[PDB]
């Protein structure tokens, strides 16, 4: 959700 | 429990509670991660880390030392690095945690660095006074 | 004469905190959404709505009855079908946190019930009041 797991 | 690690652990839950759960929009950071709103999260991260944990740990006297306690501290940000990336807003928060922290400790300096100390002689001792008996 | 809107509060923060925030690792929707962490939260959302927003609301007897409290706490659910889907994860915490609430609104039913009357009927003596 939104710009969590960008990484 | 032991008065010296009794009064350890109360210094690290105020430096928790006082300073790094007040950083501004940290609620994420106070909670583990739920698995099944981010399921990759659990696969991905070895480690995972929370500000609710470090409080359990604390109530368990699992730090000895201001460096365990650091070790579980960097590692939340160590964790929003991986996972969010290391420019991320998310890693901005972690960030300021960690920073605050840190400040925090060097303010408790002579009193921690004194009761880790009493903590570490009085382990030793205990066993050298099982040996005499 | 705001005994009764007092004690119809302090029912309804009872039920958020102690029934609806309890509903298992919900904390996302314990506060508002920050679009720095969900930056298109806002594109699709019109009137955003979370717990701590409901207690505020409370603290200031926003709600006269349990209609508007029901207003606020189904427009949680209602974000999470359109933002997240009606089968993710985030919605179905939404709909156990909205049915612990009817559930609990329901056991407390005959209460409420008297409770929204005598608040209707303090105003009433007052607008009389005030009216003459
Ligand atoms: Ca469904």
């Amino acid at each position: 959700k939104g710009g969590k797991g960008l990484g | 429990d032991d008065d010296d690690q009794v009064a350890f652990s109360f210094i690290l839950d105020n430096i928790v509670t006082q300073k790094m759960m007040a950083v501004p929009d940290s609620w994420p950071f106070h909670h583990p991660v739920n698995k099944k709103f981010v399921p990759d999260y659990y696969k991905v991260i070895v480690n995972p880390m929370d500000l609710e944990t470090i409080r359990k740990n604390i109530s368990k006297h699992k730090y000895q030392s201001r460096e365990s306690f650091l070790d579980d501290v960097n590692l939340i940000l160590a964790n929003s690095v991986k996972y969010n990336g290391p420019e991320s807003q998310y890693t901005k928060t972690a960030q300021e945690i960690v920073n605050v922290c840190y400040q925090t400790l060097t303010e408790y300096d002579e009193h921690l660095t004194q009761l880790e100390k009493d903590i570490c002689t009085a382990k030793e001792a205990a066993l050298e006074e099982a040996e005499l008996e």
